[PDB]
């Protein structure tokens, strides 16, 4: 998505400090934080989280690192989907596919060597956070900390 | 200058000749040691000498006896060796030093150098040393031949200071 | 007197890219050695840092180089001696550099007919950014005829994932390369991860490039096994407290001061700057409780404790 | 003792209690003690029931300092030579002094070490010829095992702090305020935080020390560990033995230190010294361990002297009641993460190939 950037000087641009991570490197920057904090793009029955891809990336460091993750989330993002496992979501494109290498042949800030939009195409948008990770989740409703009370408030939604 | 000064009239140690030695810092590969006697000029020692790979020991500002090996005048360059010393040596350099350094300490009087080009180390050639038959300042004359006058002021300190300290 | 020795390494690029820059630097102190006329065992050892730090701080004083060359000093200062005559030192000297160099050339082909076997019919694999290590393994599986898939991280910024696909797909292997972000998501696919290195530390650890750690407890955390390929000139003297004590050159993510005075789902080439980039680091940290197994040309190695005993036996 | 049915007796400690098995008894005092003591020995077992704050190190040195005087004054019964007979005197001296206070892992070790040197000893030797060599050997431990090591570990120890660190010690380790002295005479910018807990609040002293030297430092009881340790950012721990397991073993509360810092991910570095590795191993910490008598924990309040008693000095008499407080407690090793050995740092787990350097290539 690259919506870094766009974070960043919406962030800059209201005079407080930033400083743009690459998502490879997030790990190594956990020790100086004091709190985690991310968006929501979907919240499930289980007390999961469907938020753009890396939002798993992070919560397990919080995790391993001992620092505490919340996520902000709006009550009209609430679904009834429950995924399973960490991946079982409907997703439109094949993701993740491979190659067929038949006998031919075709032929430190490297910066231009990128993958292509189609093999990027071929990676996913989204991942998922289960409820083990999100110390507090912060709603319209208030914060639930639950991750049963996320169900009972949402069977509260669907009449 | 005076300040400080060599001991022995040959600038350099002979091949195989026994030499204290202070310890300075520890390189990766060597030992950077300054021989005292001749003015703590610089050496160095293979990573191969222990005294009993041995990390623990890290000598700094100890005084040890070691044995040359190669000497390079020209270059300043000289290499020693410590586990190849024997008994008696390894002391009698001890034995030979303190009286070698104790007639430095007396020179210093003024120099705090030439008086071993003068005196001392033609001296030292007769009887093998300078503290060797150094007494015979009180009981022989022999101590008269070929002396050079220094001045006025320091002319005779040898009559005027043998027995002391 | 070549007095510029760097180059000799740098022309050994150019003579042959493929060995690693150590090796270079190795089969340069040699012709240094070679060819080096003196009188002293201390000249040699003088003017051999003098040629190594000579030869570190010429390149940014990169780690990998930095343990070879120091190993090297050290091999040679072991079983030294002086008797009789003078050049007996060089001939002793020299001669073992050349059976240094010997192991080290052939290092990294002794793991590659040792962590063949580590990939199974039809098993799929995960490497982070390009490694000499991984590659040869994997081709020298390939090579026995052995079905199998692999997807290998983008690698931010080094963005050597991009060649190492191809280095793959070229040796007719399927690929898949996958953003920094999603290793996560492909951990359900994969049954073995598998990195190089860049260098091994005193407890163990892992030095890297910027995200094998990222995907360290991943492994960890998907119970699949995490491996990692490094040859015996990778290990360092140093030990680090965490995933972070580390000395770094350039200092790193800074923040800025912000003065009151001011002014489709996949958003391409819209990232960081380079001036932005360069304020992240570069390389990496796995404690070794993450990694389950070392492969060396000394074997393989599991219980990071082992490598001390061995890395104390490759220094004095 | 009775016979060794008072051992049987202790073959009949074995009961519900997880305690039963450890041994409460002791002798505080000089009554009915045998002829064969010798009085620089007297000295040492009283100083040893007695004594807070006994370190580990010193009491291995000022043992060996002891042992030297026996030897001297000791003469073989002629006829007999001195290596058929000299154990056996020794070995009535530490069955004396383990009366006064169980042997630490630092003084056993060294146990072990003499009696072997005694054996090896060269018959063809005399007394003054041989007693006069383990002499130079007994000073040779100390010089090498003990002081150069503690003289290496500490600068291997001060070489990883960092200016603007944060220091987390506990009941005064000898070598951790070594070590931290050493650091502010090299200029180092940092401070100290000293925890300290009951009975006797051996972490006072530490506090005392660095303050006498001008170091920044906090001073807090364990209860408050939660609290204090966002503030930290490295710790120190110096152990009385480390396990072949990779398992640290210090005063009682070693282990909610390594594990509280854990959970915060600060590091946990053991300054330990060679000679107090044990090849033995312990799963929990009530297997192997010594005890402290009740009594010392029934004054409440800020001191340990003071008559202030409390609601509990009838104890001994309450049944369905007892006080208790173990003073060592192991550390599983997956928390230390660093020990500083003088042959450097090392993991914790490979305790057990060094101690097998000392067996191999010697004798």
């Amino acid at each position: 998505s690259g919506s870094g950037c766009l974070m960043t000087r919406t962030l800059k641009n209201a005079c407080i400090p930033t400083c743009m991570v690459l998502d490879s490197a997030v790990s190594f920057t956990m020790n100086r934080v004091d709190l985690v904090l991310v968006g929501a793009e979907g919240v499930v029955e289980n007390g999961g989280l469907i938020n753009q891809i890396g939002t798993f990336q992070l919560a397990v460091f919080a995790k391993h690192a001992h620092k505490p993750f919340y996520a902000v989330a709006e009550s009209h993002k609430f679904v009834r989907m429950f995924p399973l496992s960490q991946y079982d979501i409907p997703f439109s494109r094949p993701i993740l596919e491979f190659d067929d290498p038949s006998p031919e042949t075709v032929h430190a800030i490297h910066n231009e060597l990128i993958m292509n939009e189609e093999q990027i195409r071929n990676n996913p948008t989204l991942d998922v956070t289960p409820p083990e990770f999100v110390s507090g989740l912060i709603t319209d409703l208030g914060i639930i900390d639950s991750k049963s009370g996320v169900s009972e408030e949402l069977i509260k939604l669907y009449l | 200058s005076t300040s400080h000064c060599r001991f022995y009239e040959n600038k350099y140690p002979e091949i195989d000749d026994i030499v204290m030695v202070n310890v300075q810092q520890i390189a990766e590969m060597g030992a950077y040691v300054k021989l005292l006697e001749y003015d703590n000029i610089e050496g160095m020692i293979l990573l191969s000498e222990l005294s009993r790979s041995i990390q623990k020991l890290i000598r700094v500002g100890k005084n040890d006896v070691a044995v040359v090996l190669r000497v390079d005048k020209e270059k300043g360059y000289i290499d020693l060796s410590k586990r190849r010393v024997s008994s008696e040596d390894i002391i009698k350099c001890e034995e030979k030093y303190q009286k070698s350094k104790t007639v430095h300490s007396i020179l210093r009087y003024c120099a705090e150098e030439e008086l071993y080009k003068t005196i001392a180390w033609p001296l030292s050639r007769k009887f093998g040393h300078a503290y060797e038959a150094f007494k015979l300042s009180i009981i022989d004359e022999t101590v008269w031949e070929g002396i050079e006058p220094p001045s006025k002021d320091v002319l005779d300190e040898l009559k005027n200071y043998i027995s002391k300290r | 007197g070549e007095f510029d020795i760097v180059q000799v390494y740098k022309k050994f690029l150019q003579d042959d890219p493929e060995i690693t820059m150590p090796v270079a630097a190795i089969e340069a102190l040699v012709q240094l050695l070679s060819r080096s006329q003196a009188k002293t065992i201390s000249e040699f050892m003088d003017i051999l840092q003098n040629g190594s730090n000579t030869l570190k701080e010429g390149v940014q004083n990169n780690i990998s180089l930095s343990a070879g060359c120091d190993i090297f000093q050290r091999f040679v200062t072991r079983s030294l001696h002086d008797v009789g005559d003078f050049e007996q030192c060089k001939r002793h000297l020299v001669e073992n550099g050349k059976l240094f160099i010997q192991r080290a050339r052939a290092c990294r082909q002794r793991i590659a007919h040792l962590g063949y076997p580590l990939i199974r019919d039809g098993s799929v694999i995960l490497t982070h950014g390009f490694s000499r290590g991984v590659a040869a393994v994997l081709l020298a599986a390939a090579k026995r005829h052995v079905r199998f898939k692999v997807f290998v991280t983008e690698s931010r910024p080094s963005g050597s994932g991009c060649l190492m696909t191809r280095t793959l797909k070229n040796a007719c292997i399927p690929t898949c390369m996958v953003l920094d972000s999603a290793v996560s998501f492909t951990m359900n696919r994969v049954d073995l991860v598998l990195v190089g290195a860049e260098g091994v530390v005193e407890n163990g650890g892992l030095i890297n490039q910027i995200g094998t750690f990222q995907l360290a407890v991943f492994a960890k955390h998907a119970h699949k096994p995490f491996y990692a390929v490094a040859e015996s000139h990778k290990f360092v003297r140093m030990f680090p407290l965490s995933q972070y004590d580390i000395p770094f050159s350039r200092p790193i993510l800074e923040f800025d001061d912000p003065s009151p005075e001011t002014v489709d789902a996949i958003h391409n080439e819209l990232i960081m700057n380079e001036e932005q980039i360069r304020n992240n680091p570069t390389l990496d940290v796995t404690p070794p409780e993450f990694v389950s197994g070392l492969i060396t040309d000394l074997g393989i190695i599991d219980s990071k404790s082992g490598v001390s005993e061995e890395l104390i036996k490759l220094y004095l | 003792t009775d016979a060794n049915l008072q051992e049987k007796k202790i073959f009949e400690e074995k009961q519900v209690s997880i305690f039963s098995h450890l041994d409460w008894r002791r002798r505080r005092t000089t009554e009915n003690i045998p002829k064969d003591i010798h009085p620089a020995v007297i000295r040492l077992g009283l100083k040893l029931a007695n004594y807070k704050i006994f370190g580990s190190n010193q009491r291995c040195i000022d043992l060996l300092k002891t042992f030297k005087i026996v030897i001297q004054d000791y003469q073989t019964p002629y006829g007999t030579t001195l290596s058929r007979h000299l154990t056996t005197h020794i070995n009535s001296q530490i069955a004396y002094l383990v009366s006064t206070r169980p042997l630490s892992i630092s003084m056993g070790n060294a146990i072990r070490f003499l009696k072997l040197e005694i054996s090896v000893l060269d018959i063809d030797l005399t007394d003054d010829e041989g007693k006069e060599l383990l002499l130079e050997k007994i000073d040779s431990y100390i010089r090498d095992r003990i002081i150069i090591a503690g003289q290496v570990i500490v600068q291997a120890a001060t070489e990883k702090i960092q200016d603007g660190d944060v220091i987390l010690t506990y009941l005064h380790s000898s070598t951790v305020n070594d070590v931290l002295i050493h650091a502010k005479n090299v200029g180092k910018k940092f401070r100290v935080v000293v925890v300290d807990s009951r009975p006797e609040f051996e972490g006072r002293v530490c506090l005392k020390l660095l303050t006498e030297h001008g170091i920044e430092c906090t001073y807090v009881m364990i209860s408050a560990l939660s609290y204090i340790m966002q503030e930290v950012t490295k710790i120190f721990l110096g152990g009385h033995a480390m396990l072949s397991n990779g398992a640290l073993y210090s005063r009682a509360g070693t282990s909610l230190i390594s594990l509280l810092g854990h959970e915060s991910n600060v590091p946990v570095i053991a300054c330990c010294e060679s000679y107090k590795f044990t090849e033995r191993i312990q799963l929990d910490s009530l297997v192997y361990n010594e005890l402290a008598p009740g009594d010392q924990l029934v004054n409440m309040g800020v001191d340990d002297f003071e008559e202030k008693p409390g609601v509990l000095a009838n104890w001994k008499s309450v049944k369905n009641l007892k006080l208790l407080s173990l003073k060592y407690d192991v550390t599983p090793p997956r928390l230390i993460t660093v020990c500083v050995c003088e042959m450097g740092l090392l993991p914790s787990t490979s305790v057990p190939a060094i101690i097998n350097e000392f067996k191999q290539v010697y004798a």
